[PDB]
RNA sequence: GUAAGAGCCUAGCAUGUAGAACUGGUUACCU
RNA sequence: GUGCUCGCUUCGGCAGCACAUAUACUAAAAUUGGAACGAUACAGAGAAGAUUAGCAUGGCCCCUGCGCAAGGAUGACACGCAAAUUCGUGAAGCGUU
């Protein structure tokens, strides 16, 4: 791969701004990721019906 | 109690306090070469205990040689190294005025008789990683299924 | 910062007129208007100038 | 497409004199040479501010 | 942007064993090994047989991560950054990909140059909470083998024609079949797969440490090395910190003191505070379970 | 040496500055190589001044 | 005016980079307190004095590093509260007109 | 029918770096 | 190293004193990575039919130029299921209170 930018997208968060924090503790809670299911999944299935 | 050694010290930029001094050049370089030559010098800290005058270094050799500097005539004078001399500048390809090598120590220093072979082994260890030679594997492999 | 020399004069005039109209329609609309519709008014300005040249 | 208006201009502050003098460039034009290196001031008959202060 | 700040941010094992230093200042000499923007390079000689060390990173890239500009170790402890972030949290997440790195560097430079110029801008609040295992393997006295001239590569081919005059060492380089040999700059700086820090963490994990209360609700503490020179009146004065103290059985014949607390949480907290740390009356007090 | 270090830093290996400061292409150039290797009045003024001094 | 003239001089120094090319030897001293004390560090001392000489610049040397590298605009300073009035109520009639 | 993407192929211009973390442990009472 | 030493004192050595006071991006290297615009295959000029002068706009695209000139195909890119907060009528059939 020969390019300056472009590999910066999957490697990390592109021009990352952390959310400004305050008055409520937001360190314990976290989100549950997406179920892969790589035996039914289609490129059409992620983007949805146009 | 909510501060560390760095956070409790009176610091100016992340590692301590830095302020412009105005020490005399000669005395500064005197104590600098005093430490660089023998291993001791006087203390340039400005309080540290606020009593008289302490030496900071290999303080055991300080009292042995009376606390002398480089600008002063030394106590010890012995074991001079012997060098060639041809100060005449009249014989061509024999002159060495201040370019006079010592009589004892000599030029190119090979390591030893075993150290060379060990360095050859460590270069061979470097060679196996570069890798570039690969024979076409004709090794036969058979049996009876 | 490129200078407006001789080949940029008309393009820069039309670049600045359009910005002036943008400012004036942002300040002319009252308080609760949807703040779209700048492009359409600029198209009408272009059409009024072409009808001016066309008499 | 290719032919398009602007709808947003360029913002100043990111080049040649804008933040660190483009990190101190050694590039300079002919128009950036020393020229008119002395401010003229208004003289006593011209309209100096002392002369303009007492006037009705 | 350029960096341009006077008088670098240095530790004591690189600044030398002489209190009198002559350093040179070059205004925009090198580019940073991390930031890749040019900074003010300071060049000094620590001692007599040293190497003329110089600063490798910006003032800014040392303010981000509270390190020395040439050994890239913590100013307070003298340890790699992976060890210190192991004994802390890791919430910096400095970007490594290109445009993100220069963008993050620009924004943090504006952040630092919109502030005082004294504190490790993000590491400060987490730098309050400290004294984990890193203090029990912090180096006590400076390792002056760092400031030391590299192996003479002409002496490796047995062809050093300078001989006795060469200022480079005539001694063995390390075998490259070693994990302790690769060591990139950015690997040492971001805290990622640093083998020195790996070995320090492997040592600090096998450091002697607390065991849990194997049987339920037992708060009994088995104190060996109690000593016959101390008093039990001082024991309660050290021990009412934790909570509702229950009975304290004292046996001064085996030098063992037995302790009971209200909840097992208080006994675990006491195990945390006490084990292999607590020295009272200048005499080590050993506490165990069972 | 200065003029052909300027040539070799620009990777223009297809140009040749002779010993009398005549700049000639070694081969027949593409359009891209010809646009890359166009110099200005600074290079050619310095080259012709050096031609006069070498004469 | 004294603060502005210094920045003016630093800008204008580019306009003539080499006319009477520069001079540099105010070799200065600085006293520094390591904030690391616990002494095995200076040798037993609390401070250290450092003589700073500025490195002498080569007249004949071009600029060293690429400066043309270009990056997008960072975040602006944190938003100010907007302080408007309650807001006049809007009618369907005027919204359509 | 262009000397440019792309896209491949082979190439060569800068560095002279920072760093090497390695040692401690006892047992005991009444029914 | 040189000189003075009403220094021992010979013309050999030593003693004292004076003057002289800290070079070096420390390499003849070991390494370490990134680039070129050339071939070699596929490829072919923007403006709603065709042939086309151009001048702009914007920036994580630059090149030639001393250029705040001017060129680079109008230098290239730009072609998009272009959906941003926020709803309701009337009649009919079925089940429900
Ligand atoms: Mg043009
Ligand atoms: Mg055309
Ligand atoms: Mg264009
Ligand atoms: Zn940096
Ligand atoms: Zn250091
Ligand atoms: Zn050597």
């Amino acid at each position: 791969r020969k390019r300056k930018r472009g590999v910066d997208y999957n490697a990390e968060i592109p021009f990352e701004k952390k959310p400004a924090l305050g008055f409520y503790d937001t360190s314990e809670e976290n989100y549950q990721a997406l179920d892969a299911d790589f035996r039914k999944l289609r490129q059409q299935d992620l983007d949805g019906e146009l | 109690p909510f501060r560390t050694q760095q956070m409790a010290a009176p610091r100016n930029m992340l590692s301590g306090y830095a302020e412009p001094a105005h020490i005399n050049d000669f005395m500064f370089e005197q104590q600098r070469r005093t430490f660089a030559t023998y291993g001791y010098a006087l203390d340039p800290s400005l309080d540290n205990h606020q009593v008289s005058a302490k030496y900071i270094g290999s303080v055991e050799e300080a009292e042995k040689n009376q606390g002398l500097t480089v600008f002063e005539t030394g106590q010890k004078k012995t074991e001079k190294r012997k060098k060639f001399k041809e100060n005449d500048a009249s014989n061509i390809d024999g002159f060495l005025g201040p370019w006079a090598k010592y009589v004892d120590e000599k030029d190119v220093a090979k390591p030893s008789e075993e150290e060379q072979k060990e360095l050859d082994e460590i270069t061979a260890k470097r060679q196996k990683k570069g890798k570039q030679e690969e024979e076409k594997p004709g090794e036969e492999k058979t049996i009876l299924h | 910062a490129k200078t407006v020399t001789k080949q940029r004069v008309e393009s820069h005039f039309d670049l600045e007129l359009r910005a002036a109209v943008m400012h004036d329609i942002l300040d002319m609309m009252p308080e609760g208007i949807k703040q779209n519709k700048a492009r359409t008014i600029l198209q009408h300005l272009s059409e009024a100038w072409r009808c001016w040249k066309a008499n | 497409t290719a032919a398009r208006p602007t709808f947003e201009p360029a913002r100043g502050g990111r080049g040649k004199g804008e933040g660190d003098l483009s990190q101190l460039s050694k590039q300079y034009s002919s128009r950036d040479l020393p020229s008119h290196t002395k401010i003229k001031y208004r003289q006593t008959t011209q309209d100096a501010p002392e002369e303009v202060r007492n006037r009705d | 942007n350029w960096e341009d700040a006077d008088f670098p941010i240095l530790c004591q094992t690189c600044l030398g064993e002489n209190p009198y230093i002559r350093m040179t200042k070059e205004k925009y000499g090198k580019e940073c090994k991390i930031c890749a923007r040019p900074f003010t390079v300071f060049r000094w000689c620590p001692g007599v047989r040293m190497r003329f060390k110089k600063t490798e990173v910006c003032q800014t890239c040392s303010k981000l991560k509270n390190v020395c500009q040439t050994c890239l170790l913590d100013l307070e402890y003298g340890l790699p950054i992976q060890v210190r972030d192991a004994g802390l949290s890791f919430k910096d997440d400095m970007p490594k990909s290109d445009v993100n790195k220069e963008y993050y560097t620009q924004n943090m430079e504006r952040e630092i140059s919109n502030s005082d110029g004294t504190r490790p801008v993000g590491m400060l609040g987490k730098a309050t909470s400290t004294s984990d295992m890193l203090l029990k393997l912090a180096r006590t006295t400076p390792y002056y083998k760092r400031n030391r001239p590299h192996i003479c590569s002409f002496w490796v081919k047995g062809e050093c024609k300078r001989g006795e005059e060469c200022p480079y060492r005539h001694e063995k380089p390390t075998d490259p079949d070693d994990p302790l040999a690769d060591q990139n700059i950015k690997d040492r700086y971001y805290g990622i797969n640093d083998p020195v820090a790996d070995k320090l963490l492997k040592r600090a994990s096998t450091m002697p440490r607390l065991d849990p209360p194997e049987d339920k609700t037992i708060t009994t503490l088995y104190v060996g090395g109690l000593g016959d020179t101390i008093t039990e009146t001082d024991l309660r004065n050290h021990f009412y910190q934790f909570g509702e103290i229950r009975t304290i059985t004292v046996v001064q014949r085996q030098q063992c003191a037995f302790i009971q607390f209200a909840t097992r949480q208080a006994a675990e907290v006491a195990a945390e505070k006490s084990f292999n740390k607590l020295i009272v009356n200048g005499r080590r007090l050993n506490v165990k379970w069972g | 040496n200065m003029l052909n270090l300027l040539i070799h830093r620009k990777n223009l290996n297809y140009l040749h500055l002779d010993y009398n400061f005549n700049l000639k292409p070694v081969k027949t150039l593409t359009t891209k190589e010809r646009k890359k290797s166009r110099f200005g009045n600074a290079f050619h003024l310095c080259r012709e001044v050096l031609r006069l001094t070498k004469l | 005016r004294v603060a502005l003239e210094k920045s003016v001089s630093q800008k204008v120094a580019a306009a003539m980079p080499v006319r009477a090319a520069d001079k540099l030897a105010p070799a200065q001293y600085i006293r520094y307190t390591p904030s690391q004390q616990g002494v095995a560090f200076n040798s037993g001392a609390k401070q250290r004095v450092i003589r700073m000489v500025e490195m002498q610049k080569d007249p004949m040397e071009p600029p060293r590093f690429k400066i043309n590298k270009k990056i997008p605009r960072g975040p602006p300073s944190p938003p100010a509260p907007v302080m408007h009035s309650p807001s006049r109520k809007m009618t369907v009639k005027e919204q359509q007109e």
